[PDB]
RNA sequence: GGAAUUGCGGGAAAGGGGUCAACAGCCGUUCAGUACCAAGUCUCAGGGGAAACUUUGAGAUGGCCUUGCAAAGGGUAUGGUAAUAAGCUGACGGACAUGGUCCUAACACGCAGCCAAGUCCUAAGUCAACAGAUCUUCUGUUGAUAUGGAUGCAGUUCA
């Protein structure tokens, strides 16, 4: 399938540089332009940068100018954004997106799923996770405590399980760790028989749990 | 710089209601005019682009428009799978700018919530804390209040709250309260209780437990 | 009496008809490929013309985003193609229910053709004003002037 795949933002220092990639796969880069979007957490999209299809033209935004530099890698088929200097304006997920060559007054037809850059002097810190304990159907669940930077994304029973499961939006803590849970409500006759298994993974912490959660005694 | 001013900032509207979200161009930008769809924690998705063409992959019931300088994403039965933030996006002079978005949530009947209360596992109370977590799942309307109580006292400040996006098949959210205790204070007290008021309650319930093995 | 009153493109209301629950149709900012590089504008060269202009060849520009316009902006052979540059073929992707698609089609719009008027260009020929004499005939400059042109949004009907 036709698609833009992102990597390479995560948690940086402030002064720091981080290097975004961005590989096109199913189309062809030298006919695109690559745009980069950003969006604070929970806030709008901002267009940063581009470079247009030619790969001469590039645009950067005032505040990020000097800063980031967009190049591309032909042989690849990746486009890069080399962001340095950062600070905290500029913590926010960051997306790829790119146009048809030419097609200057369209929109961006593929985007990268989008990469979290973070810009904190706080460590990594990996979750503790805690069973939410069932106790004609129940509730379970695991609780994702104390952790930074985002994210953590949690399936159950290696994706087996998906009907019935919310993973909420993990909270920042007063602490400055996150926290999240994730609860499956689950037929109670099949909770002496089947074997449910939260399986939280915490990339910027190079950490994944399973945590098989069971019922307690009260 | 070109501004694009997104009106309705946030919307809520029956499966079958016709949606309309409009977006004023500060200036011309003649029909240089994109609309996305973003759901939730996944990158935008094309819509409309030259202010009224389809994009692949985007149902028929979305079209777009221009009246001069005015621009309209009209969506024409809403389905429930349509809960978004809607952008604009103008490309006719640098830089590109996008509206500020439109926030469309499904409407449906009233669903009073279904409450669960979790108390502390051991190895976390061991460790010095407890979290106690109150689950509200698959209820209609957003609003919902959860007060904590431990035996009886009425807590504020030690909770946090967190909801879902609103379900694409049934169009509920489920909400998860976490009352943050110190062990100490954890067992100094027995009664654990989570008050819910919401519309689909006629009175707030409680679901409580008691501190022990039992 | 005779000429001419034209050739087309993309859409498309209403009623009818075919077909499709995903179509050998339709849509694409996807991939590869076949064919092709228009009009307009400008420059030079060959032919016509007093000139203005015209025709042919070559070149430049143009073309795309942009089917209200396309100056600005971007793109511009790693590009482009409606009616005078396949808007082609295959694949891939996609939309569709009192919906999609095709035929029939009012209708408006667009690309061209022919172009009345108008405008604009030119002034060979002619006329006028002044001047000049060669004795009844004259030439000079300055101006006007098309019957020469180019442009042309009117009109292109009825059946
Ligand atoms: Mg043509
Ligand atoms: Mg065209
Ligand atoms: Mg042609
Ligand atoms: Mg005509």
């Amino acid at each position: 399938e036709v698609q833009l795949v992102e990597s390479g933002g995560g948690l940086v220092q402030p002064g720091g540089s981080l290097r975004l990639s961005c590989a096109a796969s199913g189309f062809n880069l030298y006919s695109s332009s690559i745009h980069w979007v950003r969006q604070a957490p929970g806030k709008g999209l901002e267009w940063v940068a581009y470079i247009s299809s030619s790969y001469g033209y590039t645009y950067y935004a005032d505040s990020v100018k000097g800063r980031f530099t967009i190049s591309a890698d032909t042989s690849k088929n990746t486009a890069y954004l080399q962001m340095n200097s950062l600070r905290a304006e500029d913590t926010a997920v960051y997306y790829c997106a790119r146009r048809a060559a030419g097609m200057s007054t369209y929109g961006f037809d593929y985007w990268g799923q989008g990469t979290l850059v973070t810009v904190s002097s706080a460590s990594t810190k990996g979750p503790s996770v805690f069973p939410l304990a069932p106790s004609g159907t129940a509730a379970l669940g695991c609780l994702v405590k104390d952790y930074f930077p985002e994210p953590v994304t949690v399936s159950w029973n290696s994706g087996a399980l998906t009907s019935g499961v919310h993973t909420f939006p993990a909270v920042l803590q007063s602490s400055g760790l996150y926290s999240l849970s994730s609860v499956v409500t689950v037929p109670s006759s099949s909770l002496g028989t089947q074997t449910y298994i939260c399986n939280v993974n915490h990339k910027p912490s190079n950490t994944k749990v399973d945590k098989k959660v069971e019922p307690k005694s009260c | 710089d070109i501004q694009m001013t997104q009106s309705p900032s946030s919307l809520s509207a029956s499966v079958g209601d016709r949606v309309t979200i409009t977006c004023r161009a500060s200036q011309s930008v003649s029909s240089a005019v994109a609309w996305y769809q973003q759901k939730p924690g996944k990158a935008p998705k094309l819509l409309i682009y030259s202010a009224s063409s389809l994009y692949s992959g985007v149902p028929s019931r979305f079209s777009g428009s221009r009246s001069g300088t005015d621009f309209t994403l009209t969506i024409s039965s809403l389905q429930p799978e349509d809960f978004a933030t809607y952008y604009c996006q103008q490309s006719y002079s640098s830089p590109i700018t996008f509206g500020q978005g439109t926030k469309v949530e499904i409407k449906r009947t009233v669903a009073a919530p279904s409450v669960f209360i979790f108390p502390p596992s051991d190895e976390q109370l061991k460790s010095g804390t407890a979290s106690v977590v109150c689950l509200l799942n698959n209820f209609y309307p957003r609003e919902a209040k959860v007060q904590w109580k431990v035996d009886n006292a009425l807590q504020s400040g030690n909770s946090q709250e967190s909801v879902t996006e609103q379900d694409s098949k049934d169009s509920t959210y489920s909400l998860s309260s976490t009352l943050t205790l110190s062990k100490a204070d954890y067992e100094k007290h027995k009664v654990y209780a989570c008050e819910v008021t919401h519309q689909g309650l006629s009175s707030p319930v409680t679901k409580s437990f008691n501190r022990g093995e039992c």
